[PDB]
C-alpha cells in the first residue's frame, strides 16, 4: 500500500507477483526450525523470552 | 482474474476494498464498477456465459 501511494508501480507489482516465493520459503524455513532443530540443545523457553 | 484487475494499477484508478477479504470484492474506477458480480455461484449465472 505504501509503496503504491508513493507513485512506485513497477516494482509494488514485481512484489505482488513475488509474493508466493516468498510465502513458500518462509513456510520451509518455518517446517526446519520446528522439526528439525529441536533437541536438548535448544535453548530454553526462560532464556529465549529474555 | 482477482490477480490479474490488481496488476500494474496506480492511484489514478481509484481501489475501495471491501470487508469480507474474498477474491474479487473491491469497486474500482472513478464509477465504481463492483466487480462482486464476476464470482462464481452456481444458483444462479453470474460472472460466465449464462
Amino acid at each position: 500500500r505504501m509503496l503504491v501511494a508513493a507513485g512506485k508501480d513497477s516494482e509494488a507489482a514485481y512484489f505482488r507477483s513475488m509474493l508466493p516465493f516468498h510465502m513458500v520459503r518462509f513456510a520451509r524455513i518455518n517446517q526446519i526450525i520446528n522439526e528439525d532443530l529441536h533437541s536438548v540443545f535448544s535453548l530454553p523457553d526462560d532464556m529465549f523470552n529474555a | 482474474l482477482n490477480d490479474y484487475l490488481l496488476y500494474m494499477y496506480n492511484t489514478r484508478v481509484q481501489v475501495n476494498y471491501g470487508p469480507t477479504g474474498e477474491p474479487l470484492d473491491f469497486q474500482i474506477g472513478r464509477n465504481q464498477y463492483d466487480c462482486n458480480v464476476f464470482r462464481a455461484d452456481f444458483a444462479t449465472g453470474t460472472g460466465y456465459n449464462g
